[PDB]
């Protein structure tokens, strides 16, 4: 349950305060994945089937934009495909 | 002789993801009103579906305009771009959010209690999926791909290339041989820096430059404001609040007054939803235009005349904005 | 192409097989058609259910009102029912008009895509799919059209030490088509997208003024293709 625009004072450890609202019933993951359910303010919940603990669980992680790249620009270097 | 003139071009990309609830708006949190509203039928499901479709389409517009890059590129620590100064458009790490000098001049001339009144009546405003931080990071990745990798970062894998060599492609693409660039490189860099300074000065003069975003927000705000004021309408009943109709009359005679009030309020809310749908369709057309502009001007070089700004277009630098995007052609 | 024709044909056949396999996996690929049909079907379905609404009247079917009340008192109930049903039908018509305008925009986009991507080769970047566009194959679909954009994607890279121009005897030398690259010792002039190295003759390169004004120029002896011919 996602309580939008609620001060979360009225309706443990299952909460997670997002800028959209506190998501009760989802555990945060500090790793960022590509997200399929859009939630709000960069948060996306998803269903994670893990064979170790909590095979039925919903994780609310910050949205990942993609693989960060560090292309090495040089004033005399070019990259031409072969 | 030639001159390079940076031209700003503003395009709305999305509007506020609003949301309306019947029993909060149509009913003043009463019970008999809820009975009558459920008696009318399934208009509320249609209204909620339409508004959720509007919100989904706005989210898709925002995610399609900006997220045209699979990878988030970064500018190199050194800035040897052949004398070309990009400190104004490149990200500024001073802010906690990786915005830029020109992006900051945009977020201050829009500015997007009345909000509490709308919230208490069920007229909530959902937050966008992409915050200004991730939109700014998408713009920074686009800038890094354009400056360092030229335009091949859109076709396939990004390929590093000297900036003084990248612009040797674009002149040769607009007819002028690259020797003209390679003999007048310092002059071109000076003109480009001067043009960036001039466009920054113009952005730091008046908000009337951003006359499109200040309309995509002011029209939705006015629509919500005039939807709020429809609750202060008699609509034929002897009052305008449903707590002063059930406190005066009895059910068999108060049902007609409540029916009048509910049909009037439902008509007003349906009018608001239709206006919102039409405006969302127009914004979708504008976002498609912005998407193709960023797909052609930024990710390459358009041969279309007067599309990517007047004159033979060389390149573009996408920049974030409040509910929109501005190009620096 | 004329040196790698068989390789390109094999890659194209493999790509067609892969897109066939992807189409034979899930319907989520056709997420647009399954919406242009489902939204209209759902709109018709929710228009049907509005006939089951009292709208204030003491019933919901017009045969159980004229079988209970008399004309002078049944007319008010019928007016209630008719204004409610007309409002619902007008709402459906407005939704259909808005969706038809959106579909008209989509069909204009499809028409221009067929007119440029298929009937030619568009220079527009990322219009006819990601990467450079070779050709497109339109295919029918239920209330729609699917394009199979054949695209040119560079696969593997290799760094080179480039150079904006070349000093020979004080005169600058710029490549008329391609760029100057070096594999460590020598120099070559190659096309931008593909690494096909060629020696720097006087055909691949043109002169423009001296070579002390251009920034970043390097030294090399451009092989004049007439020296062995003028020696004899
Ligand atoms: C092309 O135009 C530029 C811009 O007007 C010229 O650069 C100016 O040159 C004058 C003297 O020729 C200087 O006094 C200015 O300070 C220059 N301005 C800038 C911004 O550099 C350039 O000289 C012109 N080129 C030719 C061949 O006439
Ligand atoms: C690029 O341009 C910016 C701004 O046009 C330059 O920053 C200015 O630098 C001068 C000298 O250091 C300062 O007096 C100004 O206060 C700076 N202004 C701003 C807005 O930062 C920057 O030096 C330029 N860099 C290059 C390499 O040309
Ligand atoms: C370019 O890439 C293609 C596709 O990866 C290569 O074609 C494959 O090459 C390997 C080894 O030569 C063969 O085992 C495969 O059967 C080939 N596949 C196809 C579909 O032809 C090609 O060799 C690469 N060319 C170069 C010069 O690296
Ligand atoms: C760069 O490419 C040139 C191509 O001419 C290489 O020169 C020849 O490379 C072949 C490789 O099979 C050798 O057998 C020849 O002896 C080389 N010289 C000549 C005159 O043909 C060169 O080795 C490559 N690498 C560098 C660092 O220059
Ligand atoms: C490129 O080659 C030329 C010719 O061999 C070198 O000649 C220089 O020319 C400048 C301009 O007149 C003189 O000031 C230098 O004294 C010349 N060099 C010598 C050694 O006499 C030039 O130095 C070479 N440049 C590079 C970057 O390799
Ligand atoms: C939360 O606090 C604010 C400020 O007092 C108040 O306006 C609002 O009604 C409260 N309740 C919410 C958002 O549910
Ligand atoms: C959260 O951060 C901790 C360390 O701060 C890390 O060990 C953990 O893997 C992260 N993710 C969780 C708890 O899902
Ligand atoms: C430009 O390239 C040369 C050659 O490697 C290098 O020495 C120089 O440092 C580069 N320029 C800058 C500003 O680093
Ligand atoms: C090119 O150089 C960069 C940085 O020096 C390196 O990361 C990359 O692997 C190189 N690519 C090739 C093909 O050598």
């Amino acid at each position: 349950v996602l309580y939008q625009d609620v001060n979360c004072t009225e309706v443990g450890s299952n909460v997670f305060q997002t800028r959209a609202g506190c998501l009760i019933g989802a555990e945060h993951v500090n790793n960022s994945y590509e997200c399929d359910i859009p939630i709000g303010a960069g948060i996306c919940a998803s269903y994670q089937t893990q064979t170790s603990v909590a095979s039925q669980s919903i994780i609310a992680y910050t949205m990942s934009l993609g693989a960060e790249n560090s292309v090495a620009y040089s004033n005399n270097s070019i990259a031409i495909p072969t | 002789n030639f001159t390079i003139s940076v031209t700003t071009e503003i395009l709305p990309v999305s509007m506020t993801k609003t949301s309306v609830d019947c029993t909060m708006y149509i009913c003043g949190d009463s019970t008999e009103c809820s009975n009558l509203l459920l008696q009318y039928g399934s208009f509320c499901t249609q209204l909620n579906r339409a508004l959720t479709g509007i919100a989904v389409e706005q989210d898709k517009n925002t995610q399609e305009v900006f997220a045209q890059v699979k990878q988030i590129y970064k500018t190199p620590p050194i800035k040897d771009f052949g004398g070309f100064n990009f400190s104004q458009i490149l990200p500024d790490p001073s802010k906690p959010s990786k915005r830029s000098f020109i992006e900051d001049l945009l977020f201050n001339k829009v500015t997007l209690d009345l909000i509490c009144a709308q919230k208490f009546n069920g007229l909530t405003v959902l937050p966008p999926l992409l915050t200004d931080e991730m939109i700014a990071q998408y713009t920074s990745a686009l800038l890094a791909g354009t400056i360092t990798s030229g335009w091949t970062f859109g076709a396939g894998a990004a390929l590093q290339i000297p900036f003084a060599m990248q612009m040797a492609y674009r002149f040769n693409g607009i007819g002028v041989t690259q020797n003209v660039l390679y003999e007048n490189q310092k002059l071109i860099a000076n003109q480009f820096n001067s043009a960036i300074g001039k466009i920054q000065d113009s952005l730091s003069s008046t908000a009337s430059a951003l006359g499109k975003l200040q309309d995509v927000v002011n029209q939705n705000a006015q629509a919500l404001n005039t939807l709020v004021k429809q609750l202060s309408s008699n609509f034929g009943a002897i009052s305008s609040v449903l707590n002063d109709i059930l406190s005066r009359l009895d059910p068999p005679e108060a049902e007609v007054q409540i029916d009048r009030l509910i049909t009037g309020r439902l008509q007003s809310l349906q009018t608001y939803v239709t206006q919102q749908l039409i405006r969302a369709a127009e914004i979708r057309a504008s976002a498609n235009l912005a998407a193709t502009k960023m797909s052609e001007c930024v990710l390459g070089q358009s041969k279309r005349v007067d599309f990517c700004g007047k004159g033979y277009h060389l390149m573009s630098f996408p920049q974030s904005a409040p509910h929109g995007v501005v190009f620096l052609h | 192409l004329y040196e790698n024709q068989k390789l390109i044909a094999n890659q194209f056949n493999s790509a067609i097989g892969k897109i066939q396999d992807s189409l034979s996996s899930t319907a989520s690929a056709l997420g647009k058609l399954q919406d242009v049909v489902n939204q209209n079907a759902q709109a018709l379905n929710t228009l049907v259910k509005q006939l089951s609404s009292n709208f204030g009247a003491i019933s919901s079917v017009l045969n159980d009102i004229l079988s209970r009340l008399d004309p002078p008192e049944a007319e008010v109930q019928i007016d209630r029912l008719i204004t409610g049903r007309l409002q619902s039908l007008q709402t459906y018509v407005t939704q259909q008009l808005i969706r038809a305008a959106e579909i008209r925009a989509s069909a204009n986009l499809a028409a221009t895509k067929m007119s440029e991507c298929v009937l030619g080769q568009s220079k527009r970047v990322d219009f006819c799919g990601k990467g450079y566009h070779l050709m497109s194959f339109p295919q029918s679909a239920p209330h729609g059209v699917v394009f199979l954009h054949v695209t040119y994607v560079p696969a593997q890279e290799k760094n080179f030490t480039t150079a904006p121009a070349i000093c020979h005897d004080g005169k600058a030398h710029f490549p008329r088509e391609g760029v100057f690259v070096s594999n460590g010792t020598h120099w070559f002039v190659t096309q931008r997208n593909f690494y096909e190295p060629q020696i720097i003759t006087t055909d691949n390169t043109f002169v423009s003024g001296n070579c002390d004004v251009v920034i970043g120029i390097v030294n090399n002896t451009v092989y004049d293709p007439l020296q062995p011919e003028l020696d004899s």
